[PDB]
């Protein structure tokens, strides 16, 4: 029943400005507080705002008292967080968070979170290069594909069209100093697979509507 | 500056009594977050629109370790007095 | 505003065995004390609310305590699903804080990782980059320590890591190393290896190729 989605997640230049969105359903909205949290990549979780059931009271927490503005329209059951002046360490996933009560926490629901990347760089999809099995890779053989240079996070991997899931490693993303990420995934296989199953990588980058399929031969 | 206390969380310390010189006082225990200003109001019975506590205490706050107290003026007649979710009726003389 | 600690920072407990948690308040928050579980890559979730009340759908062997100052969690039975990241948080007094959290991780023995090595692609070499991969698969615990030698000299600065989660099967760690030179630097040298430190390796293991060979 309980459902909160939230959006308008994206890439944000510093300096400039976005607002959040998370549209309640499944309960009754108006009666109870809401509240922004946000996590940074790897980090704990971290307080943005409150609004109370009835948009009469507001707090922020203080690194963002000024910049943020949280609000409510309770006629179409939706709360908002607008991000002014948003710097790098504001980047982070931005969950809206339901309170059992009025105002205050704890919190009993959460969203599915929304990514906020405050950077500079320019959307570019990941070239997909092949890690290739070979010996230097005892009945086992290593191999993978290589997602390297795209932004913004994230991207999605799978092998033979989600087929293949046992053994297979997708590691978390590396930001690199030139500002995009690169990832490897792996899968470990028996090494008399090589010579008849054929393994394919399949690299989703929804940002920069990216699709790729890389097949990875010894 | 304070935000307002959550309603739901306020219980009876001392209930609505009289005051002696013509009001009436009352205490609320307040078991949520903190500091905050305590939502207080009344109505007369079958008014249900129209607020009619007079506060002596304008700006009744609990903060991180007091506050609680009310005092108010009321019109005679059937009345209900509402801290947050909290009621009490109070029945004011002439 | 209050300062709220939890310790220790990694507990590592075997499934079926007790796991208590930790939480500190730089000042009193009463019994205003909530508990949250994160696992990889998912919201939040609500476990304890009031520093000892169980949310709804939550089992019983999660059971907390506490008020004022200091607070436990305890969960009985580590379950394997029971193995994530738990924050508490005060609400207490505005502004509400989270704790830096608690990983619980499975303990398990000691695993040497299975070292494999990955020359750059000859596409990626006609673009004007080469990246060397290395690959750790399978290893416990999760400290581990990668070093690049290229015609064996010892490289520094040119290398990024990352690490898995715990995988929920075998309870091991995986790790992927990139070595990222230019096309350049890369033909001026032969031998690239990848040196692996680790509590399950006697002494260190060396994967390495030759550069065309
Ligand atoms: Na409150
Ligand atoms: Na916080």
């Amino acid at each position: 029943q309980v459902q909160l989605v939230e959006s308008g997640g994206g890439v944000v230049q510093p300096g400039r400005s976005l607002r959040l969105s998370c549209a309640a359903s499944g309960f009754t909205f108006s009666n109870y507080g809401m509240h922004w949290v946000r996590q940074a990549p790897g980090k704990g979780l971290d307080w943005v705002a409150v609004i109370s059931y009835d948009a009469i009271s507001k707090s922020y927490a203080d690194s963002v008292e000024g910049r943020f503005t949280i609000s409510r329209d309770n006629s179409k059951n939706t709360l908002y967080l607008q991000m002014n002046s948003l710097r790098a360490e504001d980047s982070a996933v931005y969950y809206c968070a339901k309170s059992p009560t009025a105002i205050d926490p704890p919190f009993d629901y959460w969203g599915q979170g929304t990514l906020v990347t405050v950077s500079s760089a320019s959307t570019k999809g990941p070239s997909v290069f092949p890690l290739a099995p070979s010996s230097k890779s005892g009945g086992t053989a290593a191999l993978g594909c290589l997602v390297k240079d795209y932004f913004p996070e994230p991207v999605t991997v799978s092998w033979n069209s989600g087929a293949l899931t046992s053994g297979v490693h997708t590691f978390p993303a590396v930001l690199q100093s030139s500002g995009l990420y690169s990832l490897s995934s792996v899968v470990t296989v028996p090494s008399s697979s090589l010579g008849t199953q054929t393994y394919i990588c399949n690299v989703n980058h929804k940002p920069s509507n990216t699709k790729v399929d890389k097949r990875v031969e010894p | 500056t304070y935000t307002m206390c959550d309603k739901t969380k306020f219980t009876w310390k001392r209930a609505p009594t009289d005051s002696g010189h013509d009001t009436v006082v009352m205490e609320v225990t307040f078991s949520g977050t903190k500091p905050c200003r305590i939502p207080v109001r009344a109505v007369a019975h079958g008014s249900p629109d129209v607020n009619v506590a007079m506060l002596i205490t304008p700006n009744p706050t609990i903060e991180n370790n007091g506050g609680g107290f009310i005092e108010m003026q009321l019109p005679p007649g059937d009345n209900i007095i509402y801290v947050g979710e909290l009621s009490h009726q109070w029945f004011q003389k002439g | 505003e209050i300062v709220m600690t939890q310790s220790p920072a990694t507990l590592s407990v075997s499934p079926g065995e007790r796991a208590t948690l930790s939480c500190w308040a730089s000042q009193s928050v009463s019994s205003n004390l909530a508990w949250y579980q994160q696992k990889p890559g998912q919201a939040p979730r609500l476990l304890i609310y009031g520093a000892s009340t169980r949310a709804t759908g939550i089992p019983a062997r999660f059971s907390a305590s506490g008020s004022g100052t200091e607070f436990t969690l305890t969960i009985s039975s580590l379950q394997s699903e029971d193995f994530a990241v738990y924050y508490c948080q005060q609400y207490n007094n505005w502004p509400p804080r989270f704790g830096q959290g608690t990983k619980v991780e499975i303990k398990r023995t000691v695993a040497a990782p299975s070292v494999f090595i990955f020359p750059p692609s000859d596409e990626q070499l006609k673009s004007g980059t080469a990246s060397v991969v290395c690959l750790l698969n399978n290893f416990y615990p999760r400290e581990a320590k990668v070093q690049w030698k290229v015609d064996n000299a010892l490289q520094s600065g040119n290398s990024q890591e990352s690490v898995t989660e715990q995988d929920s099967k075998d309870s091991t760690y995986s790790l992927s190393s990139t070595l990222t030179l230019s096309k350049a630097d890369y033909e001026k040298h032969k031998v690239y290896a990848c040196e692996v430190t680790h509590q399950g390796l006697s002494s260190p293991v060396t994967k390495s190729f030759n550069r065309g060979e």
